[PDB]
RNA sequence: GCCCCUAAGCGUGUGCUAAGUGGAAAAGGAUGUGCAGUCGCGAAGACAACCAGGAGGUUGGCUUAGAAGCAGCCACCCUU
RNA sequence: ACCUCGAUGUCGGCUCGUCGCAUCCUGGGGCUGGAGCAGGUCCCAAGGGUUGGGCUGUUCGCCCAUUAAAGCGGCACGCG
């Protein structure tokens, strides 16, 4: 509600065409669709920004107003500037790199793991401990990263495996 | 200390039937048997006699309005329920402006007593007598400084004025006594 | 735990248990009761458990009212033996407890920790009950 | 930085600072032999210090004021305080000796008047468990 | 806490308003604990930190004449008064300021009459 | 993961959510998470 | 039990009037 | 009883149900939802969040080798 | 004591199997006062396996060698 009924500001190098309850985008990082809620009106206003409306004020389109409005304020945001997720390896021997696209990591493993990048989106290495994975789709990236993280068990005794940027896992310690 | 008005209308059929129907439609029986006169069976509105007995309730005086015929009124008993709260009769006094009459007004303590000691309120309502519309609406009783052992009675109330106390002086009505341990709790 | 010192008659017809409670529905000691919704026996055991419930949430302050006392008793057969012979023994003293009739009371200062222990006694009883005030 | 309580007339105390200090990896010899020459001169009371540590490893440790409660046992006489708030006395303690100590530890309090400290250490007194006449 | 607490809080606020002469607009949530006791012993020479309520300072801007208080707590607000000179606690409250980019300035109030940013800081150096 | 009839937050931060029809506590803590069954 | 339960619980149909036979 | 089996309404008007509840059940657990009565606050800008803390006395005393605000017991205070 | 005294043959062992998971192992996961191996608890999971002997009619139980294990029960305390 509170956020289902704020405008989307679209920037000047953006072209929105909606179409019913089809919406697109482009921009210069790529385009992108959705298919708004039917239970809810996506209208673009005389000022480029889009709007969503609701015809009722029942739960259900209390719930998707804001939903689908953050859905498209994500999409230009991806459209606009793209998202970025960084990561970083901790323990020793703990490597990974960039073969082709996709990444090679070494975590202890008897053999070498390695993930392939999917459509719209890329990776990147700035230190055999540290990299990163672009894209559009927020959706995507977030997921490219949980599987990323999940590669390896989590071990709050020595921390080692993959780790966000800014994370803040717990740790514990082992008196014996 | 102003009197609270409020609508009554007679009940054209009694018995429990007609009761429970009443009830039903957001109503309360009411009898005003008065100072000796004969007896008027009315039903009262239970959202705003509620209203009433929650703001300055506890035998509030009232004012009736039989048919325009105003009236002042005292209500002297009060049957809720035994398991929920619902008032399902009243039974209201007719004060004549200017009666004397006596009511039991509850007591409330107010204050700290020493850390090491406890209140205990015997006697929650004790026996006023006072004016139809100078009928306190409750009583306080101070404990600052109060040691253990003591017993503060009826007769050490503190009444205010034209007010007199029916019951006996030596009611006790708080006690406080020395804050009891967990042997003393344990073996009761 | 309760126990009468001595009774008239020793066994009795199972005291029925019904309609509502006609006396010690309001609070009179206590500032803080529970009151009880639906009519069944209370035994001496389950007013033990909670009494000491109460008294060890409720440390070196407050004091508890119990305005009931198991007085009537109940038979039990041996367990083993066949159907139809002197009526057993007593074994447990139990309450007859009808719906609106107070318990238990406390007069605790803090409302807010008497009535987690009059919910934590009431957590002990085999019947519903709920928290009333003075 | 911590404020730790600690004698006059000792050395190398381990219970109280020791692990609250050495932790940080902070110099003991040093510290101690500092401490030692400044308190030389009183010696004959109880005295805290607000070690403040610095990046360097570096230390100034700033003398504090002896703390209220070792004051007023002092001034009561009685080594053992009370137990018990305005339940259990020990001595009494003279205006005097109040207003020398509040003299004293000025320095340290709050206040701004020799009023504000004494009412601030009568405070103290009545909330450990003691009065002065 | 309490409502007798909040009172004897508000008369602490008139008590000393009525001491204090010059005040900037800030806000109180410093740092951390150590270099915010830092940053009160050494502005205790002239000023104390504190903090309070949006309904005390509204219940003690009636005292004074501060009235028009009424549009600054109209939302949050933090204030900051000095005891000694102002021309030194302006320029070491601004110093703090732009060093640590969190606690910002809005004003202050001198005079009976209340001033804008680019007047205090034009009015701190002299 | 206790899984129990009766789930209740523990800590202060423990919050209470209504996972796919069930009760469910959450938190930080791994230890507080319980489920209801 | 489960059969006496089905049974108990069948009782209570709206053409028996919460009344059969056996119980 | 009136959707087919199976004879009769995939009846009319006003509301509820997301669990096939309907089409078993107890103590308790629970930001599911609709109605209605109260109480705190609130354009004198309410709650959350973008962004930032919680001092001196003092480490209140007994207890502890120890309890510095966070095994516990007593009170539970003064100043800035 | 509600069918069964003008008959329902009662405990074992051998052969023969069927089904439930309140799971002994294999399989997957959460918390651990889980450093690792090795454990404690819980949830899902019945596809498969679940040894040979001495005592004792025995069921049961003890012991000897192993194995991952040498599961609990219903089927007229399964099966004359
Ligand atoms: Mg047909
Ligand atoms: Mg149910
Ligand atoms: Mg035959
Ligand atoms: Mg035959
Ligand atoms: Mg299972
Ligand atoms: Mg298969
Ligand atoms: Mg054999
Ligand atoms: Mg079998
Ligand atoms: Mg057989």
């Amino acid at each position: 509600s509170r956020i289902g009924k704020q405008p989307v500001p679209v920037p000047s190098g953006v072209d929105v065409t909606i179409n019913g309850q089809n919406l697109s985008v482009k921009g210069p990082k790529g385009t992108l669709t959705l298919d708004v809620a039917e239970p809810i009106s996506v209208s673009r206003a005389e000022d480029g920004a889009i709007v969503v409306t609701r015809p009722d004020d029942e739960r259900r389109s209390r719930s998707l107003h804001g939903l689908s409005r953050t859905l498209i304020a994500n999409l230009v945001t991806g459209v606009t500037e793209g998202y970025t997720q960084k990561m970083e390896i901790f323990g020793v021997g703990y490597r990974v790199q960039l073969k082709g696209q996709n990444l090679e990591f070494a975590l202890g493993y008897s053999h070498p793991v390695l993930i392939e990048a999917p459509e719209g989106i890329t990776f990147a290495v700035e230190s055999p401990t540290k990299f990163s994975v672009s894209g559009i789709d927020k959706q995507k990236v977030g997921q490219i990263s949980a599987v990323i993280r999940r590669l390896r068990r989590p071990d709050p005794y020595k921390g080692k495996g993959v780790r966000y940027e800014g994370e803040q896992i717990r740790r514990k310690v082992g008196k014996t | 200390n102003i009197p609270n008005k409020l609508t009554a209308n007679v009940r054209t059929r009694t018995g429990k039937g007609a009761s429970r129907q009443a009830r039903r439609d957001g109503k309360v029986p009411a009898v005003l048997y008065g100072h000796g006169t004969d007896p008027q069976h009315l039903e009262l509105n239970a959202r705003d006699f509620a209203a009433v007995l929650r703001s300055h309730g506890t035998n509030a005086i009232l004012t009736l309005d039989i048919e325009g015929t105003e009236q002042l009124a005292l209500t002297k008993a009060l049957d809720v329920h035994p398991i929920r709260r619902n008032i399902q009769h009243a039974d209201l006094l007719v004060v004549q402006r200017g009666e004397k009459v006596t009511v039991e007004v509850t007591v409330l303590v107010e204050g700290d007593a020493t850390p090491g000691t406890l209140v205990t309120q015997d006697a929650n309502t004790i026996e006023i007598e006072a004016e139809a519309l100078s009928i306190p609406e409750q009583l306080t009783v101070s404990v600052e400084g109060v040691e253990a052992g003591t017993q503060i009675t009826a007769g050490q109330i503190s009444l205010p004025e034209g007010v007199n106390l029916i019951s006996d002086p030596e009611l006790l009505v708080v006690n406080v006594v020395e804050a009891p341990s967990a042997e003393a709790l344990e073996e009761e | 735990m309760l126990i009468p010192r001595k009774v008239k008659h020793r066994k009795q017809h199972h005291p029925e248990q019904r309609g509502i409670a006609s006396g010690g529905t309001s609070v009179s000691f206590g500032d803080y009761g529970i009151q009880a919704l639906e009519h069944a026996y209370i035994t001496n055991r389950q007013i033990e458990s909670a009494r000491i419930a109460i008294n060890r949430h409720i440390k070196r302050g407050g004091k508890v009212w119990i305005n009931i006392f198991p007085d009537r008793p109940l038979t039990k057969k041996p367990a083993e033996t066949r159907m139809g012979s002197g009526k057993g023994s007593p074994e447990w003293w139990v309450a007859n407890v009808k719906p609106g009739r107070v318990l238990f009371e406390l007069s605790y200062p803090d409302e807010k920790t008497a009535r987690d222990a009059l919910t934590r006694a009431i957590h002990k009883l085999p019947i519903k009950a709920r928290i009333v005030t003075r | 930085l911590i404020k730790l309580q600690i004698q006059a007339g000792q050395a190398n105390p381990a219970p109280p600072v020791g692990p609250a200090l050495g932790q940080h990896g902070v110099n003991i010899m040093e510290f101690c032999k500092a401490y030692n020459a400044a308190t030389e001169s009183q010696r004959g009371n109880v005295i805290p210090v607000e070690i403040t540590v610095y990046e360097d490893r570096s230390f100034t440790f700033a003398l504090k004021t002896p703390p209220a409660a070792k004051l007023l046992l002092k001034a009561a006489g009685v080594q053992k305080g009370s137990g018990e708030p305005h339940k259990t006395k020990v001595a009494k303690v003279t205006w005097d000796q109040v207003r020398e100590i509040a003299e004293t530890k000025k320095a340290d309090l709050n206040a701004n008047d020799i009023d504000a400290a004494a009412k601030i250490i009568a405070g103290t007194a009545r909330s450990m468990g003691i009065t002065v006449e | 806490m309490a409502k007798a607490d909040k009172a004897t809080a508000v008369a602490d606020i008139a008590e000393q308003f009525k001491a204090s002469t010059a005040t900037v607009v800030t806000e109180y949530r410093g740092l951390t604990v150590a270099n915010l006791a830092e940053l009160r012993r050494a502005l205790g020479d002239s000023a104390t930190y504190t903090v309070a309520k949006n309904t005390l300072v509204k219940r003690a801007a009636s005292e004074a004449g501060i009235e028009g208080l009424d549009e600054l707590f109209a939302g949050p607000t933090a204030i900051a008064f000095v005891k000694g000179e102002a021309v030194d606690a302006a320029k070491a409250i601004k110093k703090f300021a732009k060093d640590n980019k969190a606690l910002v300035i809005k004003g202050g109030y001198m005079d009976g009459k209340a001033l804008s940013v680019a007047d205090v800081e034009k009015i701190a150096d002299l | 993961m206790k899984v129990n009839p009766s789930v209740k937050p523990i800590c202060d931060k423990c919050r209470v959510i209504r996972r796919h029809g069930r009760v469910m506590v959450i938190c930080s803590d791994p230890r507080h998470k319980q489920r209801q069954g | 039990a489960k059969r006496g339960r089905k049974k108990r619980d069948r009782k209570h149909s709206k053409a028996n009037h919460g009344k059969r036979p056996n119980a």
